[PDB]
């Protein structure tokens, strides 16, 4: 299958209660391997998967310039936490080749700037944005990340999917069924069920007579186990006896097949 | 065996 | 600035059976910004020593944590999580139904 690795970096400010929380975490797919947060003061990195201190800790300092920056940029006071993320990465295709890379940032919770995918150029959300454009056009910063995205990020990559082949080249299909639990007497409600995937990319559907019932069906966000796997349902009403006309339809990368299930 | 990016003062 | 309020499930991370060991799990996912407060309650009493997560997010910059802890359901035990977040004028309970 494809892979991807991405670092999810969180920024916090809390005025009067110390500096910034500096949190980073590293995942391949849905899988952490690797956490460090400047609020643990437990030995720096923990691994989080059993297959540099420094550069994080010097991502700290770094994120803690940002967010005195940013709050200059958009003339804020000093009294406010503010929030600055980070989410940088590569995905590669079966045969390890670089699909693209990722370099992108948000500020109390909204796009501020990224790099494009031809890794070159930046695109800037607004003219706070730009200050940091021209910045990193001055020094040449799309370079340095292009160079980590081609080379660290895809190399350590395939390291990576190689040492832990076992698990992070293994998807686990879903175990699927099918609950009924009357609502009254004129309708039920029918829940499709999948449990024990992974990773987490799924589709779960209901169709009525073929028909794809989108706006009719609820589905809850797909949730983690705690075992690595997750867990969806998709639930639809429907008239009482009509239940034969509904089939669910899930598709995963661990499935031979797709399959079409009803209740019984 | 972690190897982050190093970041870039906004 | 924008703020987003937490989407609640709780739920088990094995299929319930009374009387056999079990995770008990509360998934808090969609919200801006990070603080959040989570507590597992078993008959209304926060449980204590419940683990969570290391705080990441969505491709959409909205913050998600699992909060957990071992439980042994009966019969007769309530389980619930309680939530509160800036969003949130008070606490937000949702209870453990093992049918969703």
């Amino acid at each position: 299958g494809s892979h991807s690795m991405r670092y999810f970096d969180t920024a916090m400010s809390r005025p009067g209660r110390g500096e910034p929380r500096f949190i980073s975490v590293g995942y391949v797919d849905d899988t952490q391997f690797v956490r460090f947060d400047s609020d643990a003061a437990s030995p720096r990195e923990e691994p989080r998967a059993p297959w540099n201190t420094q550069i994080f800790k010097t991502n700290t300092q770094t994120d803690r310039c940002s967010l005195r920056n940013l709050r200059g940029y958009y003339n804020q006071s000093e009294a406010g936490s503010h929030t600055l993320q980070s989410m940088y990465g590569c995905d590669v295709g079966p045969d390890g080749r670089l699909l693209r890379g990722h370099n992108q940032y948000a500020y109390d919770g909204k796009d501020y700037i990224a790099l494009n995918e031809d890794l070159r150029s930046w695109t800037a959300a607004d003219t706070a944005a730009q200050i940091t454009q021209r910045k990193w056009e001055a020094a040449r910063v799309a370079e340095q990340d292009r160079a980590y995205l081609e080379g660290t990020c895809v190399e350590w990559l395939r390291r990576y999917l190689e040492n832990g082949k076992d698990t992070l080249e293994r998807a686990d299909p879903p175990k699927t069924h099918v609950t009924h639990h009357p609502i009254s007497d004129h309708e039920a409600t029918l829940r499709c069920w999948a449990l024990g995937f992974y990773p987490a990319e799924i589709t779960l559907t209901w169709q009525r007579d073929g028909e794809d019932q989108t706006q009719d069906t609820e589905l809850v966000e797909t949730r983690p186990a705690g075992d690595r796997t997750f867990q969806k349902w998709a639930a639809v009403v429907v008239p009482s006896g009509e239940e034969q006309r509904y089939t669910c339809h899930v598709q995963h990368e661990g499935l031979p097949k797709p399959l079409t299930l009803r209740w019984e | 065996r972690a190897f982050p990016k190093k970041k870039y003062c906004l | 600035m924008i703020q987003r309020t937490p989407k609640i499930q709780v739920y088990s991370r094995h299929p319930a059976e009374n009387g056999k060991s079990n995770f008990l799990n509360c998934y808090v996912s969609g919200f801006h910004p990070s603080d959040i407060e989570v507590d597992l309650l078993k008959n209304g009493e926060r449980i204590e020593k419940v683990e969570h997560s290391d705080l990441s997010f969505s491709k959409d910059w909205s913050f998600y944590l699992l909060y957990y802890t071992e439980f042994t359901p009966t019969e007769k035990d309530e389980y619930a999580c309680r939530v509160n977040h800036v969003t949130l004028s008070q606490p937000k309970i949702v209870k453990w139904d093992r049918d969703m």
